[PDB]
């Protein structure tokens, strides 16, 4: 016989305007899944090439190595209803790394215009609905990845260190490789007696920042973002750096703004700093 | 009309 | 969310207008499924039950777990295998065991007996039976973002990868049958409790005679990355890998693919397998589906 | 219409 399965993925985009996104570029939603396959929504504000259009995605992102799905993606309004929507006419063949949709959506100008009213407030709300089908002929339950856990644990009990870091006086342990492979700065330091003198991060950023060298993540970033920021330059983690824009950005006021942008300058935050003079303009 | 970027 | 599963049955009743039933009298069908833990079957009064020139037919939950949300259609097949006569529910009904639904009058017997229809070919009724079970399921979906800040994925097992394949700053030998590799006590330390062990009780040389070079290799890219590109490839040995080494998110990864492999001709070798490591999730699955087959 | 004998 068969197992379908189906589920549903909503999409806010705000200031969906001034998406500054130029013909070609993409903006890549977050994760979901039916509740061991993981699905994400991929957009084309100025089209992927007919510009004049919006062009929308449907990634398998991560699955265990095919999938047959059928899709149909609408724009909520107001109310929550769907509107101009297309809808594939069969279910199409994914895997890893792999995508299906439509390149011309929807018209910007008509998306654009308020008299459709499909942008309340300025933002645009995607919905997505997929029914993914089986032949008979997902009922065993696998763990999360605990890779980053792990890992963390080395750095948090210094087990089997081999290097020491010395912040501004206190003595850090870690594991030259693993800071070598995720720094080029240490990793530059590593390739050219074991003990390695740091005087441009203060203590406590550079505990977050090993956090994140060790884990990908850096649960205290928001109370330290501006720190983070330039540690994250000066050792070339270019994703937290990028994590730390965001976390700046989101903070934008009419009265940190102007120190905001002098800041994103120094350490050459691009995303932060255009986000910043667009930011200032509006308020001008 | 459906198709693939990749 | 929402999951369904589809499957149908189908009953061929012989000498149908030949069957003595009379009006109240039913006649049940073998028992069917879609593993799935139900067990349905058709029900048919010949001669109705209020009513007579009709036939009765109904689908009923004969076991389950202790309630199920089901749609079904019955129809009859003509000699080319074709539907007719369909009738199907407009939405589904709650099911617990024992319970039935169905029509009181699915059709009449003077258009089932009439010849010039063909629905009775060497006077053979075969009734088709379409179910459809359906489940609530949650939809599960990340956080998104409100700033136009567009930041990259994650990638700490890619590069933590590297260091693997390009042996980097290793510090230990592993020799697998006489083939030498670099690694990293730290991070075999810190996802594997055996490793662990080893590291706990020079001490940088450590022999590995279980393993096969091809599968170690496969078994190491999870220890630095979290993945195993050619699990389908080996899911039966890495299992073997993954349960002496204690990395239990690979051995149920493992459990899954072997899982998904299952047939009636290796479910006993597998299940085998299952014992030996004890792969239970693997195991229920394996002996269900024997018993399924049995 | 659909019914249950019960």
């Amino acid at each position: 016989g068969s197992k379908v399965v189906k589920f549903s993925y909503m999409w806010t985009i705000n200031n969906f305007s001034f998406c500054r996104e130029e013909m070609g570029e993409v903006i890549k939603s977050s994760t979901f899944s039916s509740g061991k396959l993981k699905w994400c929504l991929r957009v084309n504000p100025k089209g992927l090439d007919s510009k004049d259009y919006l062009s929308l995605y449907l990634l398998l992102v991560s699955c265990p190595k095919e999938v047959r799905a059928k899709f149909k993606f609408s724009i909520l309004n107001a109310k929550g209803e769907e509107t101009k929507a297309m809808e594939s006419q069969r279910a199409y063949r994914f895997v890893q790394g792999k995508d299906w949709g439509f390149k011309k959506f929807i018209r910007r100008g008509f998306l654009l215009d308020e008299a459709n009213g499909l942008l309340p407030d300025d933002k645009l709300t995607l919905f997505c609905e997929v029914s993914v089908v089986q032949d008979s002929v997902n009922m065993v339950k696998v763990p999360e990845c605990r890779l980053a856990d792990e890992l963390g644990g080395l750095w948090e009990n210094s087990r089997f260190t081999d290097c020491c870091l010395c912040v501004a006086g206190q003595e850090f342990q870690a594991h030259k490789a693993i800071l070598a492979a995720r720094s080029p700065v240490f990793s530059a330091m590593f390739e050219h007696k074991n003990r390695v003198e740091i005087n441009d991060v203060e203590p406590e950023v550079f505990k977050e920042m090993m956090c994140f060298i060790y884990t990908g993540k850096a649960p205290n970033l928001d109370k330290m973002a501006d720190d983070l920021l330039a540690a994250a330059d000066k050792y070339a983690l270019e994703r937290l750096k990028v994590m730390c824009e965001d976390a700046l950005c989101s903070n934008l006021s009419v009265e940190n703004a102007a120190e905001i942008l002098i800041l994103a300058d120094l350490h050459s935050a691009d995303q932060l700093k255009t986000q910043a003079v667009d930011f200032i303009n509006y308020h001008a | 009309e459906v198709t693939s970027t990749t």
